[PDB]
RNA sequence: CAUCGGUUUGGAGCGGCAGGAUAAUGGCGGAGGAAUGUGGCACGGCUUCUGCUGUGUGUUAUAGCCUCUGACGAUACUGCCA
RNA sequence: CGAUGAUUUUUGCCCUGCACAUUUUAGAUGGAUACGAAUAAGACUUUAGUCGCUGGACCAUAGCAGGCUGGCAACGGUGCGCUUAGCGGAAAGGCUUUGUGCGCUUGCCGGCGGAUAGCAAUGUCAACAUGCGCGGGGAUAAAUCCUUUGCAUACGACUUAG
């Protein structure tokens, strides 16, 4: 055999969903430059923007042809049901579980440390015998 | 942004200047910075011109006295340190307190080698420079250009990784035994409520 | 309770100025995990106390403290200007002062 | 100009396993097995199959794009080195004076010795780098042989010949003694 | 950042001449006030006209067709050096006409040093055909299927001190 | 403008400052470099100028028109009595160059060793090293585990020996100490063979063989003041100058307003710290010898 | 501290109105066209056709795109809001 | 800058435990939270899954600046004091560890206390240094002037001897 290590990098390719702004989900539909591209999305506005603006997903949506218009991206987008897919992903949940925690009360900080206590008493308990 | 007691910064892979102009900065607003492994730093440009720089730099003495004349340190630690000093007011009460919180090191010595070091993102070299360019590390320079001891401090760096990479192996089992307590406590009360809490 | 801070950590960090004129009226301070105006614009009007220790005791305590208020933002990386009753000391370029949460408006 | 994209491809042939991890690439054939490292040049590798890999730069300028085909050339002679070696023969020049070269050993280090050259008392020693061979050839007057599996050391070790008999403080293209680079072959002729 | 203006002229009218022809040029300016500079500036370089003989009859802007069509432009350029006057033709991919000179006027400052005062846009063309586009740096982003990654991506931090180590995967 | 002739320079730049040596005894800068396949064996010696002699030898230098041939040839005589071994030194290899770690000492120590740690003795209740020599009280561990130490941790082990000066006949009865490096075996060798060693005496004959090529190193003839002309070799001015002619007549240029650290100025000459390698030894003498 | 008055710096500020190609787009409907030709089909190299793939063909099929257009509905930008 | 010898029969010196009072502080106010290496690559968990896309993390965090008492569940966690063993010389002066004793435990539940500092006023709580009282262990010097020397020297200084 050969063994040869290949490269895992997330490519330019029209189905590539971005996140904008750590908010909203795009497709890209065509490739303008090597920095620029056509995005287009469900929830966002058809628009060129610089590839550095975004940040490139490792999910391509399949069977995407190149310069799509917003029917058919939106079409597509619900028949792949990429939104389902971004949010089961480790980092959709991180994103959704900063958000929480940003929006924890004082109160709920105060029972946040609580529990941690009698979880932390718990763990002990387990990780002495184990 | 948070106020630290100290900051232990590894130097490996960070640019002169760029470290240089934060550190001063840093340790002007009365924060007290600690750089280890100077030997690792980078400089941007081949070898062969921060070699003719310094020999420029040596070039330059007190004509009627060279032992009045500029001090041409040949340590990394000593280069990073006038790269520093050249960007403080050094000639003032302020500027030397400023200097007194700051100290530099080649490899990591006691008790330095059993705490945090951390990175400068805005001054590494691999994230700034172009994927083409050379680039000269500090410790071969100051090989070349005078400094004595850099085969005493790779023999006691590798002594130093050796007991690295023990510690880490440690802590690796010891995390991956409070995981696995961490999961037989999971799906508890206490968990439940944190897992909707985001915790 | 390990923890009883009740303010927020800052710096004295300069006096209003130019290349080589200073203005003593005026001092910079920068806010412990503030980055942003818009994250440093929260604390406009908190009044600022800085603590320090003198030789003589009065009335039996030899702490003194020097009390200001924050007036306005000041650059783009969340530092803000601020305005004592004694302008606080050159000397004290570098220590650390503490920034009240009141006046509150939580 | 920045091209989007360059590509080279290598070809394996049968008894050739190449490996490549982290552009360090360990070539393995019949002959044995090369190693090199290519930390220096941006390239990347894709294993088309067991007898073909693709090499590629992504958004190259000129002088990056030019680092690319040279990474391909020093794979192939990584190839044909453990599948059929290298020779290089170098023939003796000389007009009056008699070259007498031996393979010597000395301090457990292997030495081309060459004296009398140009009538000098200098004795000149060459050290024969590791896996190259020195053989003085029996079908042919005044010629060495050197042969191994790395290109670059044997050509090398050649050059070292060459360039220890150089003519000095003399007309050199009349006193044209020395030892010269005859052929540049394989072991396995072809 | 400009804007595309169709701005419209004539020369006064007179006795003799009561209905003087009217004249329209495409002006690629930031405003309208630039806009009816420019218009006097290339009417007294063709016509015997001037800003005190003449009247501007109307100013309007052209909005992008297809603001979210990806095409290619070919500009027609014709610009001043430090040595003599130069015809050049170039072309850019973008997806406003104004977009692509927004970029044409960065590139001759970037690689002729050209600035904006030396500079005639002769033209801009919108190249329907794949056949109509001539320069390589351009043409390499129209083949089938084109994908690429983006090796060796560099984050903005936020902070001045990160505890783990930089990683470039992307 | 340019000095009308170009001639050298008075004088070597590598032997500045011409101040007098910090100690009288000549102290080794540079030892040689520790070969571990060779036997343990010491670098250097300690001896007294005596005085210088004649020989007559026959040359053995083919080409040259002594060859077998006598040539007289002047020499130098350095008593050397045997020294005792009184201590070790280990050093330790660090970023910031040799740093000493741990001195072992021998339990006795003679009368003309002690001597050396004072300056009136006659004075004195005479208490230097009774507490250390106590440290060897009926096990000694203390000294077993500073060896142990040393074994373990140091890279270069020197022996502390002093010179046996109540055997010379100078009236000085205080001995002269110093580090003499040990060469040769491993780190543990060396350790042992100095521990082993301890007030004992080591000769001349087990440093230096005859026929070898030895250096010196010494504190030269003290001369005191001394004027540029005999200080620097100087030229001097005419006879008919005023104010005296042992000078330098210019002592710089106009610009830098400034003497220069290169121009030749009376002061101290002598008494200087030298290294004068290549001395060959013809004989090694032995003082039981009648002839 | 509260409230006021004068001056002033702001907010991820909120709402109403007007203008423009009575924005241009986009979406929906209809008509036409091409290729960086989707499906299909025909030859191949590797696949027990396991996003197989290359090339040819051709015009919506098991993707789509471009141009024109018909009736609506928005938005950008900019002004004004006593 | 290091190693090492000796350190005032003085009410003087060293080490140490407590206790107190002072001067100083370039500026405590939960925690300086330890692999290495590469980056056209990496981590983890077994070449394949997961991860990153920032530390908005992790640990710690409840109790008159944290009081007085009582009870369960567990046999855990933690502070301090002896104590066991090992490792660390790059500036190690720290990192672990055995047994034991005295506390606390907010993992959970009870009973009692805080007011008046009056609507804020740092509303005083830390470590470095020095001095002083006790207690305990411990040791009991030199250098200079002077005379002398001449390996030295203008005088200081230097090599000697007393
Ligand atoms: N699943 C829908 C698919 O639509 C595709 O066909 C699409 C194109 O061929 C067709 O072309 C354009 C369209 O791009 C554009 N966005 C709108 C325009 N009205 C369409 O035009 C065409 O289709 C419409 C019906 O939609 C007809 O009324 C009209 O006569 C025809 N020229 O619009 C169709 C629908 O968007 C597939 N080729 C077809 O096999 C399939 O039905
Ligand atoms: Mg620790
Ligand atoms: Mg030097
Ligand atoms: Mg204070
Ligand atoms: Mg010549
Ligand atoms: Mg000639
Ligand atoms: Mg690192
Ligand atoms: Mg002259
Ligand atoms: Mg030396
Ligand atoms: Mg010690
Ligand atoms: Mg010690
Ligand atoms: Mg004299
Ligand atoms: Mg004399
Ligand atoms: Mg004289
Ligand atoms: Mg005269
Ligand atoms: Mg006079
Ligand atoms: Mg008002
Ligand atoms: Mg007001
Ligand atoms: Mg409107
Ligand atoms: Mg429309
Ligand atoms: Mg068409
Ligand atoms: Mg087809
Ligand atoms: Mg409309
Ligand atoms: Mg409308
Ligand atoms: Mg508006
Ligand atoms: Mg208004
Ligand atoms: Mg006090
Ligand atoms: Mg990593
Ligand atoms: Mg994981
Ligand atoms: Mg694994
Ligand atoms: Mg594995
Ligand atoms: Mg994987
Ligand atoms: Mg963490
Ligand atoms: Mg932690
Ligand atoms: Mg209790
Ligand atoms: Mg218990
Ligand atoms: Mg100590
Ligand atoms: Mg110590
Ligand atoms: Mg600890
Ligand atoms: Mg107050
Ligand atoms: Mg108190
Ligand atoms: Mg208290
Ligand atoms: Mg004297």
């Amino acid at each position: 055999s050969s063994t040869v290590k290949a490269a895992n990098w997330r490519f330019v390719e029209v189905g590539r969903v971005v996140l904008v702004d750590n908010k909203e989900l795009a497709t890209i539909v065509e490739i303008i430059d090597q920095k620029r591209v056509l995005i287009d999305g469900p929830k966002i506005q058809r628009q060129a923007i610089a590839l550095a603006k975004i940040v490139l997903t490792p999910i391509v949506l399949p069977n995407l042809p190149r310069g799509s218009r917003t029917a058919t991206v939106t079409k597509k987008w619900a028949a792949a049901d990429i939104d389902a897919k971004w949010a089961a992903s480790g980092w959709a949940k991180k994103l959704a579980n900063k958000e929480r925690r940003s929006q924890l009360s004082d109160f709920e900080r105060f029972q946040v440390m609580v529990l941690k206590k009698q979880r932390r008493f718990a763990t002990k308990k387990a990780l002495v015998k184990a | 942004s948070s106020f630290e007691k100290v900051v232990v910064i590894d130097g490996k892979g960070h640019l002169l200047g760029r470290l240089a102009s934060i550190v001063s900065k840093q340790i002007l607003n009365g924060q007290k910075v600690v750089v280890v492994r100077c030997e690792e730093l980078n400089i941007s440009g081949e070898f062969f011109r921060n070699k003719l720089k310094y020999h420029d730099y040596l070039r330059k003495a007190t004509r009627y006295n060279k032992k009045k004349g500029p001090f041409h340190f040949r340590a990394p630690s000593r280069i990073l340190y006038k790269a520093i000093r050249g960007m403080i007011p050094h000639k003032t009460a302020r500027g030397k307190a400023a200097l007194e919180r700051l100290k530099v090191f080649e490899g990591v010595p006691p008790p330095y080698d059993k705490k945090k070091r951390v990175v400068v993102p805005q001054a590494l070299r691999v994230l700034r420079l172009k994927p083409g360019r050379k680039y000269t590390t500090v410790g071969k320079l100051s090989s070349a250009v005078g400094w004595k001891y850099e085969s005493v401090v790779e023999k006691l760096e590798e002594k130093r990784k050796v007991q690295s990479a023990e510690y880490y192996a440690k802590k690796k089992a010891l995390t991956k035994k409070l995981n696995a307590a961490k999961a037989s406590t999971a799906e508890s009360e206490a968990a439940q409520k944190l897992a909707a809490f985001g915790y | 309770a390990e923890s009883h801070r009740l303010y927020v950590k800052g710096k004295h960090i300069s006096y209003q100025r130019s290349k080589s004129v200073t203005n003593p009226n005026v001092s910079l301070i920068q806010i412990e995990g503030v980055a942003s105006p818009k994250d440093a614009k929260f604390y406009l009007g908190k009044r600022i106390a800085y603590v320090y220790r003198a030789p003589k005791e009065i009335r039996g305590s030899k702490i003194r403290v020097i009390w200001g208020k924050v007036t306005r933002t000041h650059g783009n990386n969340g530092l803000v200007r601020a305005n004592f009753k004694k302008n606080l000391p050159p000397k004290t370029f570098g220590a650390s002062v503490r920034i009240m949460l009141y006046p509150s408006n939580i | 100009m920045k091209y989007i994209q360059t590509d080279q491809i290598l070809d394996i042939p049968e008894g050739v396993t190449v490996d490549i991890k982290a552009r360090v690439v360990k070539v393995t054939g019949p002959r044995g097995e090369l190693t090199k490292d290519l930390k220096h040049i941006d390239v990347t590798f894709n294993k088309i199959n067991n007898r073909a890999i693709k090499i590629t730069v992504h958004n190259g300028d000129r002088k990056h794009v030019a680092a690319l085909r040279t990474v391909k050339s020093l794979i192939a002679n990584l190839i044909t080195g453990v599948t059929k070696g290298y020779k290089y023969k170098m023939r003796f020049v000389y007009a009056h004076f008699p070259i007498n070269v031996n393979i010597i050993k000395k301090d457990g280090q292997d030495y081309v010795e060459i004296r009398n050259f140009l009538g000098e008392k200098r004795v000149r020693e060459v050290k024969i780098h590791e896996g190259v061979t020195m053989e003085i050839s029996s079908t042919q007057k005044d010629e060495l042989i050197v042969s191994g599996n790395s290109l670059e050391a044997v050509s090398q070790n050649a050059a070292d010949i060459q360039q220890i008999c150089r003519v000095r403080n003399k007309d050199i293209r009349k006193f044209l003694d020395g030892i010269y680079v005859s052929e540049r072959g394989t072991i396995v002729e072809e | 950042r400009l804007n595309e203006y169709q701005v419209i002229g004539r020369n006064l009218p007179t006795e003799s001449v009561p209905e003087p022809k009217l004249f329209r040029m495409r002006i690629f300016a930031p405003n309208t006030v630039v806009a009816k500079s420019r218009y006097w500036y290339f009417l007294q370089k063709l016509h015997k006209v001037k800003k005190a003989s003449g009247e501007i009859v109307s100013v309007n802007i052209i909005s992008e067709a297809k603001p979210t069509k990806v095409k290619t432009f070919g500009i027609w350029l014709r610009y001043e050096s430090r040595s003599g006057i130069h015809n050049m033709y170039k072309e850019y991919r973008d997806v406003t006409r104004v977009g692509a000179v927004e970029t044409m006027y960065q590139d001759l400052a970037a690689r002729h040093r050209a600035r904006f005062r030396s500079i005639h846009i002769l033209k801009v063309v919108e190249l329907e055909k794949t056949d109509d586009v001539k320069r390589q740096y351009v043409k390499q982003f129209l083949t089938k299927d084109l994908k690429f990654p983006l090796p060796h991506r560099v984050q903005k931090s936020k902070k001045l001190f990160q505890a783990t180590a930089p990683t470039t995967f992307y | 403008s340019h000095r009308k002739y170009e001639a050298p320079r008075h004088g070597s730049l590598g032997f500045l400052p011409r101040k007098r040596a910090a100690k009288q005894r000549g102290r080794v800068k540079s030892f040689p470099k520790d070969v571990k396949s060779k036997p343990v064996a010491l670098t250097a010696f300690l001896g007294y100028k005596a005085g210088m002699t004649t020989i007559v030898r026959d040359l053995d230098r083919p080409g040259s028109k002594m060859h077998k041939r006598e040539v007289v040839e002047a020499a130098t005589v350095v008593d050397t009595p045997p020294m005792v071994v009184v201590g070790v030194v280990g050093y330790v290899e660090t970023p910031r160059g040799l740093r000493s770690l741990t001195t072992v000492w021998a339990e006795h120590l003679s009368e003309e060793v002690r001597r050396r740690f004072y300056k009136n003795w006659y004075k004195s209740k005479k208490k230097a090293f009774t507490k250390y020599s106590g440290k060897y009280a009926t096990d000694a561990k203390q000294v077993e585990t500073e060896l142990a130490r040393i074994k373990k941790y140091a890279s270069v082990v020197r022996v502390l020996a002093h010179t046996q000066i109540k055997k010379t006949p100078l009236s000085q009865k205080k001995a002269h100490l110093a580090e003499i490096q040990i060469n040769g075996g491993s780190v543990s060798d060396k350790v042992d063979w100095a521990k082993e060693h301890f007030e004992k005496e080591v000769s001349v004959d087990s440093v230096f063989e005859q026929d070898e090529m030895i250096d010196v190193i010494a504190v030269t003839k003290g001369h005191g003041f001394e004027g540029v002309t005999h200080r620097w070799g100087t030229k001097k001015l005419p006879r008919k100058t005023h104010r005296g002619l042992r000078k330098v007549a210019c002592i710089g240029a106009w610009h830098p307003a400034n003497v220069n650290w290169t121009v030749a100025r009376a002061g101290q000459n002598g008494y200087h710290h030298r290294t004068s390698i290549n001395h060959k030894v013809y004989r090694v003498g032995k003082g039981t010898d009648e002839a």
